[PDB]
């Protein structure tokens, strides 16, 4: 075990993070006993995880992580409940895990976090109602916007606009951002108001599409051009907590839900593999970056599982 | 001082967060019982046979700090009013997990959410909870004055936000809290959480909320201002609801983390406190909220009704103007004027009597008559030995007394909330055989008036007053003496009944019957009439209880009120149209009223069933 780091892991999985290298990045939180806090880990073996003894880098956030993003390759971008958006950076050597800012600036526990393509800036979304654009050189808040009416469930960054993301909210409106614009946000979506807005997953290869997941268990794709909802499917029984798409030329993506199952779909939203090993809430999933059809996701039931994709 | 508390939504060690927030100088402290990202499943498997534990111990704090610091918190996740019914269900069965585990702590609050117009499933659940167990628990309903919906930023492109005006529409925050209040049955236990914004809404929106259950307010560090120090401030037009919500004496709550970063969240408290330090100077009326009227009287309580320096002052006045104007300078020494003061009582106007005729240096021969044989004992004891000759105490009732000689002046009052003092025609026309064909009386005359009041915290506990072996509705049947300070008045008080004394009619009538017609301007909810009286003692020397004509320095007389059994809705423009009876037979007198616009009420009180007064 290295220096610093936790004596236990917490039972509760947030997060999980493939680096370029191939690293594995976790969040764990602890949401019962007599403690509420969190915990970062490096992995640099994939097959190690959950063993805390076994692991490149460690360390205890002063408290639980509610979503996580890498900020290069050395930088950690953490969504804490104390209402703080935090930034650990690596080591020399990659062996510790020091902080680097703790600036609390929401109200209420900050929920989603997206770096912004520049790699400079990030958007922070949080129960307090509020999204903030963060200056992650500066350590400051370069812009506090409040455009919807109930807490921001998810907030995703366009892969190569710093100035497009998209955002969605327990209000039922998915908001199309671009701080280019006088008046930034813009309200797109279905036609008629259905189900509230869960998870945002933008396309990797057409950067007019996305997919957004709801509280009912159904995925849907849209153009943010022909803003029309057309092709929607019932993927799981209940709410879809996160979707991520794979590093192919002909993008598959993962579905994640409460439902304690994990899916894979292809372009046309069809299924294409199951898996029900979670006994629990699946969290976050990632695809390997060295084997495009491997696919790691995490759970509340402390479960590190690798998927063989055909 | 200010009895304030800390919200929090993060709290990892329970002993050290609690300690934190002691060293700041909070007296309480509002917490999740469970953690708030902790997603909980009850009927679908594997999720719902999750290993244990479902929250910390309740042994890592005493029962004392569960009982006096620690207020619970509704998770957020808990949405009873879904469109979904899985989350629905679920979310039922959490809301009783945490309203039990609430309850099991002991904690003396709870805060549930109120951030929606439909909260039909979360009242059923909570009222479930309270009729499952009775319990000194209170809930607080965390509502806020603007909706988040009517606070957004307009920066949304393609749905911009409304600048039009809409009356009804600014108040939908309120409706959220009649409505949920509606379908708990108007519950004792359930109370409000007011939560304030940016920006105040119109004084409209805010006068919505006066006389409803407002226990706790909950202030946000994202709407104090930061002054030329960078210290925490707050506007003038929120200072001015700080000093309304301190004289309802509401628990303040300090939400959000620290915006002022320089300083620290002790700097916030040191504001509200500078503000009660600094608000306002206090009068002399201001230094249970219902009480019946008095019918024992006993030493004490006639001590407390001769508790008006004013009150005599005037009566003095009276009767030293009476006197100068009935006796001329040629007759000072001559012409003895018997006075004739009906209900002595203790002797508070016998004395006031005696101030006056040495202030007008005129011969006076005074009649103390008292029905009371206690308040005769005080009277007796104070002719032998202060008094004497001068003042002829009598131990009989003024309507069967056979008085030696007719009188000049006749002096009699009502004091405090003496129940008989709504007999006063009737005492005075049983009294007036006994005087002078040119004498006066002291006062020569009484007019009463009612008002529209809305006050739910009132009309609750008259609810309360519910006694076995009468009537289930019989409290709502009769009238209570109430403070200014807690009901709203709806429209200017409007004149009831006039009494003149002496009554010269050859066929006198104390009955009467009103129909009064109050214009409302605003949207409110009628709970009842509150009354108020003017009495002209002697020409220009009055006393009033009237809000517009009030006395200065007057605490013996609080106004009546008369409250209705089924609330009334009133809208903007709209007549409220009371009808009120004054009944007396030849053995009792009664008060009957009865609602009759915007919508019809039950005649209340028929045949004085629940309240009488005895001749
Ligand atoms: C406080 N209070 C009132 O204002 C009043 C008027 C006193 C009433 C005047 C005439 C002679 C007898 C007494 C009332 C009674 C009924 C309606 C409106 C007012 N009674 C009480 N207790």
């Amino acid at each position: 075990l290295p220096p610093n780091a936790p004596a236990c892991m917490e039972r509760q999985l947030e997060a999980a993070r493939y680096r370029s290298d191939g690293a594995l990045l976790l969040g764990a939180s602890s949401l019962s006993g007599r403690c509420w806090a969190g915990s970062l880990w490096l992995f640099k073996d994939p097959c190690a995880a959950p063993n805390e003894g076994f692991c490149s880098a460690g360390v205890q956030t002063e408290a639980g992580v509610a979503d996580l993003t890498w900020v290069g390759e050395r930088g950690i971008l953490v969504a804490s409940d104390s209402g703080a958006v935090e930034l650990w950076e690596l080591d020399e050597n990659e062996t510790l895990i020091v902080s680097k800012f703790c600036k609390y600036e929401h109200d209420d526990i900050v929920s989603t976090v997206s770096v912004l393509s520049s790699g400079t800036q990030a958007v922070s979304g949080s129960k307090d109602i509020c999204i903030k654009v963060w200056d992650l050189a500066q350590q400051v808040v370069l812009s506090s916007y409040r455009a919807h009416a109930a807490q921001v469930t998810c907030v995703a960054a366009s892969p190569h606009k710093d100035s497009v993301f998209l955002s969605c909210s327990e209000d039922n409106r998915i908001l199309l951002w671009d701080t280019r614009c006088p008046k930034p946000a813009s309200q797109i979506g279905c036609s008629a108001p259905g189900y509230l807005p869960t998870s945002l997953a933008w396309h990797p290869q057409q950067s007019e599409v996305f997919v957004f997941g709801d509280e009912n268990g159904t995925v849907s794709l849209v153009d943010t051009k022909s803003t029309s909802c057309v092709l929607s499917s019932a993927v799981h029984s209940q709410c879809v907590t996160g979707l991520v798409f794979s590093p192919h030329s002909v993008p598959f993506l993962a579905s994640l839900s409460e439902d304690c199952s994990l899916a894979v779909l292809d372009s046309s939203l069809s299924e294409l593999f199951r898996s029900q090993a979670h006994r629990d809430f699946v969290r976050d999933a990632t695809w390997s970056p060295l084997n495009h059809s491997l696919l790691t996701t995490v759970g509340w039931d402390h479960q590190v599982v690798h998927h063989v994709v055909p | 001082r200010v009895s304030s508390g800390r919200d929090l939504n993060c709290v990892p060690e329970i002993a050290d967060t609690l300690g934190a927030v002691a060293k700041q100088g909070f007296d309480f402290l509002c917490m999740p019982v469970f953690h708030p990202r902790f997603k909980r499943e009850f009927i679908q498997e594997p999720a719902k046979n999750r290993p244990g534990p479902q929250t910390r111990s309740d042994l890592l704090l005493s029962g004392r700090d569960w009982n006096t610091l620690i207020v619970g918190k509704l998770s957020p996740w808990i949405r009873p009013d879904s469109k979904v019914e899985k989350i629905r269900r679920n979310s039922e069965a959490a809301m009783l997990q945490e309203l039990n585990f609430g309850a099991y702590l002991g904690l003396p609050a709870f805060l549930l959410p109120l951030n929606q117009e439909d909260n039909t499933n979360l009242a059923r659940v909570l009222t479930n909870h309270i009729h499952t167990g009775h319990h000194s628990s209170m809930f607080w309903m965390r509502v806020p004055l603007v909706a988040p919906e009517d606070l957004r930023d307009d920066i949304i492109e393609n749905a911009p936000t409304t600048h039009t005006e809409e009356y009804s529409g600014e108040e939908k925050t309120w409706m959220w809290w009649h409505n949920f209040r509606t379908l708990c049955d108007y519950s004792k236990r359930i109370a409000v959480a007011l939560e304030i914004g940016a920006d105040l809404p119109s004084n409209h929106v805010i006068d919505r909320w006066l006389g409803e259950p407002i226990k706790a307010a909950i202030l946000p560090t994202s709407i104090f201002l930061t002054n030329k120090k960078g210290f925490p401030v707050l506007s003038k037009m929120h200072q001015r609801l700080i000093f309304r919500l301190l004289k309802l004496e509401v628990q303040f709550i300090i939400t959000g983390t620290n915006h002022h970063s320089e300083k620290e969240f002790c700097s916030y408290l040191q504001y509200l406190e500078y503000l009660s330090q600094n608000r306002p100077p206090p009068n002399a009326y201001e230094l249970s909220p219902l009480q019946p009227l008095m019918d024992n009287l006993e030493s004490q309580t006639y001590e407390v009704f001769e508790k008006d320096p004013i009150k005599y002052s005037q009566y003095q006045q009276a009767i030293y103007k009476c006197l100068l104007d009935r006796v001329p300078e040629e007759e000072k020494d001559t012409n003895v004027q018997v006075l004739m003061v009906l209900g002595a009582g203790r002797g508070p106007l016998v004395n006031a009597s005696l101030r006056a005729a040495k202030q007008a240096d005129r011969r006076i021969k005074l009649y103390a008559v008292e029905k009371n044989p206690n308040a005769v004992v005080t009277l007796e004891n104070w002719q032998f030995e202060e008094w004497g000759s001068q003042v002829t105490v009598v131990s009989s009732d003024m309507r069967e007394w056979v008085a030696p000689e007719k009188a000049d002046i006749i002096v009699s009052e009502l004091l405090g909330s003496f129940a008989d003092n709504e007999l006063s025609p009737e005492c005075l026309d049983g009294a007036q055989h006994f005087l002078k064909d040119d004498g006066v009386s002291i006062p020569g005359e009484y007019t009463s008036f009612l008002a529209p009041i809305s006050s739910s915290k009132l009309y609750n506990e008259v609810r309360a007053c519910r006694e076995k072996d009468r009537d289930p509705e019989a409290q709502f049947e009769m009238p209570y003496v109430v403070r200014l300070h807690n009901f709203h008045q709806l429209s200017a008080p409007q004149p009831c009944f006039t009494f003149s004394h002496p009554n010269r009619d050859p066929m006198i009538d104390n009955n009467r019957y009103c129909t009064l017609e109050f214009p409302v301007e605003v949207n409110t909810v009628l709970h009842g009439f509150a009354g108020y009286f003017e009495t002209v003692l002697y020409q220009d020397i009055t006393l009033s209880i009237r809000p517009e004509t009030h006395s200065p320095g007057m605490f013996s007389w609080f106004p009546i009120l008369f409250p209705i059994k089924q609330p009334i809705t009133v809208r903007e423009g709209q007549t409220i149209c009371v009808r009120f009876w004054r009944c007396s037979n030849s053995k009792k007198v009664w008060y009957e009223w009865a609602v009759t616009a915007p919508v019809c009420s039950a005649i209340h009180n028929p045949t004085g069933r629940s309240y009488t007064i005895g001749l």
